[PDB]
């Protein structure tokens, strides 16, 4: 889900949500997926 | 404001001054007149009466409320869209768009002819009399007897029958707790300070308030997580 | 080595706050309330105390550590750089 | 008087 | 606050100042006044005590406790939203969101029709008599009878019973446990630093207190480990 | 602090005073509150009595020991983490975290239903007489001569017994002596520096020391030698 | 060459406050809580003392031992460049 | 300090002061009070005797001697482990699961360790007395002289309160204690030859020193030597 | 004394500022989508 | 008086 962006908020912090609003949950940005798919695009072209 | 408004009557501010034995000869009538010199002069927006009246419109006049003092806003009553003020110099007079309105007297002049508003004003608090009502708030009630023993002093300054050195502590002593009492009454509370929180973080502006109510003012700005 | 420390004095968060708080919806707004006509204010401004109390902006307990820290690092590039000179071995000698 |  | 608030009654206040030969025309009546000037000017949250108490919204409007003062927040009895404040010119008003209130008497004008909500205030602690309890901290009693022998004293001055060394002494006696009175009550301890503490250090910063009762204001927040 | 406090009562501080021909009308009784007033406008942590004390939290609340000062912590019983501070409005009310507490008169309003929690406190030292007992330190006792001097003198000059000049000499010897008194008992000694350096000489920070009882805040940090 | 030292007057360190705590909180918050209304201040502030005692800021014990360390760095480098032209060996040659 | 102090009896400061006719009624009641104000205002750690005693601890607490002013270290009977200082607010008290570094803490006639069944030696600080009960003061004219003059310096305070004392004449003791006081202070603290070479050896070093407190601060002064290869 | 000089006074709100700082935003944020689709300003030309 |  890190990859298929989600962000799981109970796994880097202790909670103290589930409503999808950035004044208390928090925005993902998919900067793992441009390293892997490196990767996997050469991988493919080996 | 952080402290609620508590009403007391007028003589609540004669019990205060006739402590001090130079202004024993002060009565309800001057007090009257020297606490609406005081109540305007502070123009604090927490002691006058939030009212809501509809009025109807004839030819672009409207007859106005008769305690009306300040306006907050007029809207249309069948749209709710809200009125803004008249630049225009010319405005029912015929030659040979967003609404707007204006108010000298009595009167309120419109852009429309035939129409109803509502009509968000100000007014003072009144008794079973026909007495202004003031706040039990100490530092409003303060500076509000050292604004009417700075206005007996003087008279009794240029009477020659007080020392300069008494017309000036009496003026020291009321300029700080004038602009104390400014400070009471203007600080937002904890609950008004999440309505300007709310406002000033936006991601997103919304710099059209003025068409509702200002209703959406204070709300929290949500944005969607992806 | 921590970092600078700022002398804040609390004379002026408004009546009626808490100073929680009042700091809680200073971080989040970048902007503070204050009340400079407190009673606590009543010396500076009525004449009777240092007018110093008022103003001259907040201290920093500041110790330049940074410049020590940076004063050892400019030795142990000098130190490895001496180091690699007696032997004979530089650095393009190792690359 | 003022100024301490 | 390091220390606590332990409370005497209004007459401790009165062995401290009839010490002064000045001052021995003094009464409890004066005792009463000169104090609730002074509780209120300086404004210190830690002398007032907290209630919190269910109320029911009519329309619109709501019936507001006797003994308040200051409302830190009001609640919905059911869900526990807080309510922020009302920006709104025309509340009940209809023409042809989130909750909110709004305070001027013993009336709570909220945006909510038929509702109970909880109305958490602070009120002032009283005796066996209906008479204020001040502490007995002998910073704030210090400045209290430095407070009423400074109100006193300016009547006098006024009068001419007194030079202006003896009062400008008492102006700047005054001035100096002003401050001290203050910086007393809000400094925090070693305690409430931890309410700061874990605040002010956040890595996934908290912007959301007010929904809650400020409840999670100062709760640490931890990161795991990876 | 760098001296021990040994303790003397309070008839020392009148073999000092009555040394002075105008200051022979001061009492025992007037000591004991200008020694109360001076302790309390000081407040320095080394004068008062460290004592631990274990209540018994009823529904939300718990009763406080009759001579409580001050609360250094509050710490629970059974786990023994420390209580931070109450930062909620609406505690004990229900609607249709980490553990905090908040201390008003003698009862401590807890976040936990039915626990105990230890105390640890704050009080005067007493004597055989229930008076209080004053260090015999003579930086200390010198400026509470003076404080009781100058609260003397003060009443003197008000009515007009003692020269401008000389209150103004007791003014200044005093706000020399108040705050070498200050510095000599905030000053940390050898063996408390060490608690400084191990706490302020840190590679990996330890930040969480009130959890504990702030037990290990001067525990040399040791590194090992890899 | 050690660092700069920083004198701190603990003076307005608030009522009831350990020194130790104190700075402990001050390394945590970056934000030292300070009480300028202290008895202990009130000299500079009823002025019966001298104003230096509420103003002024802070010393530092710093002696420059660092500009002299350098001067011997760029000693060093004068007679090892010296005496690698008496020799004729120079840097270029070694390398 | 540079020199050494010697000690004399308190009559000493009454030979100085009633060689001036206005402070004759002075007395040694008066001098006995005047002294310990003002060795207590100085704080000059020469003038106190150090003293070095092994108390035991009973249950986290010991009884402490009677003539301590301050001290300097403690340290454990058996190992030679100083301790530091308490910063804990919960020192003996148990939780109820009934559960690191030694620590203590002095408040009165008592001492407060998180230690319970151990001995201990003080090394405190006490005034030096005379075949009397009395304090016994050093013997530098640098002290002799500040002494004599705070004595006539509270003396005419009280003058001036009464109104037997012009203003110029306080305005001068005040003026001429002020420089001799910070005098005082500037001779007892200033290190000698002797005791610079204790500050040379702590201040050069190239691997640094930061645990001399664990020892009684024995190697503080020591030379740091350097093998050469 | 002022009424013969001081000089004539600006009506001046920093909007030069606020405008800079939208444009090296949307720059940091038009460089940042870059990366994560992998289609750099050097993959475009 | 002031400035000591």
């Amino acid at each position: 889900d890190l990859l298929n962006g989600r962000l799981h908020m109970s796994d880097l912090e202790l909670v103290l949500i589930k409503a999808a609003y950035i004044p208390d949950r928090l925005q993902h940005y998919p900067i793992m997926n441009s390293k892997l798919n490196v990767l996997r695009g050469e991988e493919s072209k080996r | 404001m952080v402290n609620n408004i508590n009403w007391v009557k007028l003589p609540v501010i004669l019990d205060r001054l006739l402590r001090h034995p130079l202004l024993t000869d002060l009565n309800l009538e001057t007090a009257i007149q020297y606490t609406l010199d005081f109540i305007s002069a502070m123009g604090l927006p927490n002691v006058y009466v939030d009212k809501i009246e509809t009025i109807d419109i004839k030819e672009y006049r409207g007859e106005l409320p008769c305690d009306l003092i300040s306006i907050n806003q007029v809207r249309l009553h069948k749209n709710g869209i809200a009125l803004r003020a008249m630049t225009d110099n010319f405005n029912a007079y015929p030659t040979h768009g967003e609404p707007s309105f204006k108010t000298q007297g009595r009167v309120i002049f419109t852009s429309i002819k035939h129409e109803k508003v509502d009509i968000s004003y100000k007014a003072i608090m009144l008794d079973d009399e026909g007495l202004p009502l003031i706040p039990d708030n100490p530092i409003f009630l303060k500076t509000l007897e050292l604004y009417i023993k700075k206005e007996w002093f003087t008279i009794l300054f240029d009477m020659g029958k007080i020392s300069p050195a008494v017309l000036n502590n009496t003026q020291q002593e009321y300029a700080f707790k004038a602009g104390q009492c400014n400070n009471e009454f203007v600080i937002p509370s904890v609950s008004e300070m999440e309505a300007i929180t709310n406002m000033w973080n936006q991601l997103i502006p919304r710099v059209t308030e003025f068409r509702r109510g200002f209703k959406n003012l204070g709300d929290k700005e949500y944005i969607r997580v992806h | 080595n921590w970092g600078s420390i700022l002398e804040l004095d609390l004379s002026k968060v408004p009546k009626g706050w808490d100073v929680g708080k009042w700091m809680y919806y200073a971080r989040v707004n970048h902007i503070a309330v204050i009340d400079s006509f407190k009673e606590g204010t009543i010396g500076a401004s009525t004449g009777k105390l240092a007018g110093a109390l008022n103003n001259a902006g907040k201290g920093m307990i500041e110790t330049n550590i940074g410049n020590y820290i940076q004063q050892q690092i400019n030795l142990l590039e000098f130190i490895k750089m001496e180091m690699a000179d007696v032997a004979g071995i530089s650095k393009q000698r190792e690359g | 008087t003022s100024l301490p």
